């Protein structure tokens, strides 16, 4: 998030903030009592260990960790996605389990997941969140902040960029002048649509060209293929 | 970057590209280990002393184009072996550009269903981690399997027009089995709603009688646990049209406003 504004404390519950040595690399995504989804290029060569990572759930400022509603865990599994590839950029998904269960609260609420074969129409506008960057050169946000980005296709995406191979497992979200899109800090957090009073989880970030760049939209992990493997893994 | 290629049985053993004590940066090999056609690949580390997370081991399962992946080893320390599934494993080296390590060393061997232990027979059903369990733990309500694949999928929906809709077929052991409407009620709806990871049960309706198999009379108990009898034995059946609601979706229950800004 470059061009957007802060977001008010719990207006996104589902945004858990990922430490790894005190430092916060790569925002999650809460959809079970003890499941996360974050994308798998930050997680990739860190999946060894995963007592090095702790979720702070509910998180609202980066400087208030003694917060009565913050809930911190630990990570005792990360499984990759088997079917990615870092050359490719394909299947950046990754789910991490956490080493307790959490309660839910006002402030800490599991996010939604798309049934299978739910079409997303092209210009339709979707929140995004997520401890990012507001400048590509600069230093990261305190405040959780918030932007909302349109909906592109993939055919559109694919002719704006010809460097990477846009497949059908990537849903591109950006708008045609640029300003608002997500940056460094902003990777495997959540791509949230309103839909019947219900935000679902239409995207992880995955990658882009450049972020704060005009007619340069980011690409997004569609969580709509993903579905089974993800509910595979919450029974 | 222009390391070895493909090995077969005769060598079996390989280092990474310059073992003594310090690899080239900038490195990017690939040692697609071969076999026959039906044996799997068990890689096995000898040694493994790389960098930190800038240096990487990509441990793949392609056998065609679209690669699939297994471990991505990196660290100094022992790493554990890798069980393929297809005749192909591709392994590949990514390195930074500065603060090189060692090296690695490795050597495999061809066999058939290596890794996956043999099923015990005798009516032993066996789940994901490998133990058996003949009916201790068939979707009674205990934890036997750690991988929580004794708990698996044995109640699902049947002719379901949308996604959380649909029948309450169970399954004993092995048939899969419709219920009745004996004597059924709102708790015992909402808690097969929450055993099919769903939320609460909503308006449920019986229709007629359609299916000739095991019907299975669902009760309820104080203890906590729902004891169903696979009894064939009912008069005018009636099917019941579970309708289960979704869980704790997105649905912002903080104090939050609508502002646009
Ligand atoms: C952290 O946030 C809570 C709730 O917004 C607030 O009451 C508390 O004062 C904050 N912590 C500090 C150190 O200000
Ligand atoms: C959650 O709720 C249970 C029961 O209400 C309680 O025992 C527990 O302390 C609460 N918190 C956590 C983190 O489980
Ligand atoms: C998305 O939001 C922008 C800015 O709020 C607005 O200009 C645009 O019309 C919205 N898109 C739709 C389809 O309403
Ligand atoms: C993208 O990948 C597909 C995979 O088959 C290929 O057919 C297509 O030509 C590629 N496009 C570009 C621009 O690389
Ligand atoms: C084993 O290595 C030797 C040495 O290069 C090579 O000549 C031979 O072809 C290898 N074995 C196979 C089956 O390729
Ligand atoms: C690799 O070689 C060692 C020693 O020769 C042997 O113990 C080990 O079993 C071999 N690896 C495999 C996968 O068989
Ligand atoms: C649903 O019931 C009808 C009864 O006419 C049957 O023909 C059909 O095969 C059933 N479908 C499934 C998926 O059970
Ligand atoms: C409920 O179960 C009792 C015995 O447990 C049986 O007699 C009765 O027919 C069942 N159905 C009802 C009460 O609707
Ligand atoms: C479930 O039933 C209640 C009460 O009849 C109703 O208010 C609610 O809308 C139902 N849920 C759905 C998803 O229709
Ligand atoms: C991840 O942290 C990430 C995702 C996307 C971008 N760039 C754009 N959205 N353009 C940068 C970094």
């Amino acid at each position: 998030i470059v061009g957007g504004s802060n977001a008010k404390e719990g207006a996104w519950p589902w945004v858990v903030g990922l430490y790894y040595g005190g430092r916060l690399l790569c925002g999650a995504s809460l959809v079970s009592s003890d499941w996360l989804v974050s994308a798998a290029h930050c997680v990739y060569g860190r999946n060894l260990e995963p007592s090095k990572w702790t979720a702070i759930l509910g998180l609202h400022m980066k400087s208030n960790l003694t917060s009565p509603q913050t809930v911190p865990r630990l990570i005792d599994e990360i499984v990759i996605n088997p079917h990615y590839n870092r050359r490719r950029k394909d299947n950046d998904i990754a789910m991490m389990h956490l080493e307790f269960k959490v309660n839910y609260t006002d402030y800490i609420q599991p996010i939604c997941l798309p049934e299978e074969n739910q079409v997303f129409p092209p210009g339709r506008n979707c929140s995004i969140a997520g401890w990012g960057t507001v400048v590509y050169q600069g230093t990261t946000a305190n405040i959780l902040q918030e932007a909302d980005v349109p909906l592109l296709s993939n055919e559109r995406c694919q002719q704006q960029m010809p460097e990477y191979n846009i497949t059908e497992n990537m849903i591109c979200a950006g708008y045609e002048e640029g300003g608002i899109d997500s940056c460094q800090g902003d990777s495997g957090g959540p791509l949230m649509c309103q839909e019947n009073n219900r935000w679902f989880l239409a995207g992880v970030t995955s990658f882009g060209y450049k972020c704060a760049l005009p007619n340069r939209p980011g690409v997004y992990a569609r969580v709509s293929r993903f579905t089974e493997w993800i509910q595979s893994f919450l029974h | 970057c222009g390391g070895p290629f493909e090995l077969w049985e005769p060598n079996t053993t390989f280092s990474s590209t310059n073992f003594p004590n310090s690899y080239p940066n900038l490195a990017f090999c690939v040692w697609i280990l071969n076999a026959q056609k039906g044996k799997n690949i068990q890689l096995h580390f000898q040694e493994f002393d790389l960098e930190n997370i800038n240096d990487v081991v990509e441990i793949r399962d392609g056998e065609e184009a679209d690669s699939l992946l297994l471990a991505v080893y990196t660290g100094p320390g022992p790493v554990k072996d890798v069980f393929s599934t297809t005749n192909r494993m591709t392994v590949l080296l990514i390195t930074n550009d500065v603060l090189a390590r060692g090296g690695f060393k490795a050597n495999f061997t061809t066999g058939y269903h290596l890794g996956i232990p043999e099923p015990c027979k005798a009516d032993h059903f066996q789940c994901k981690n490998g133990e058996c369990v003949p009916l201790v733990n068939l979707c009674d309500g205990h934890l036997h399997c750690e991988d929580g694949s004794d708990e698996a999928d044995c109640v699902r929906f049947f002719n379901g027009t949308t996604n959380n809709n649909g029948l309450v077929r169970f399954r004993i052991q092995s048939i899969w089995h419709t219920a009745c409407a004996e004597n059924w009620t709102t708790q015992i709806s909402n808690d097969v709603c929450q055993l099919l990871g769903l939320g609460s049960g909503n308006s449920s309706k019986p229709i007629f009688p359609t299916d000739g198999g095991p019907f299975v009379k669902l009760n309820t108990a104080p203890d906590g646990h729902l004891i169903l009898t696979p009894s064939q034995q009912c008069l005018q059946d009636s099917l019941i049209r579970l309708q289960c609601n979704h869980k704790s979706c997105g649905k912002k229950l903080a104090a939050q406003d609508i502002t646009p800004k």
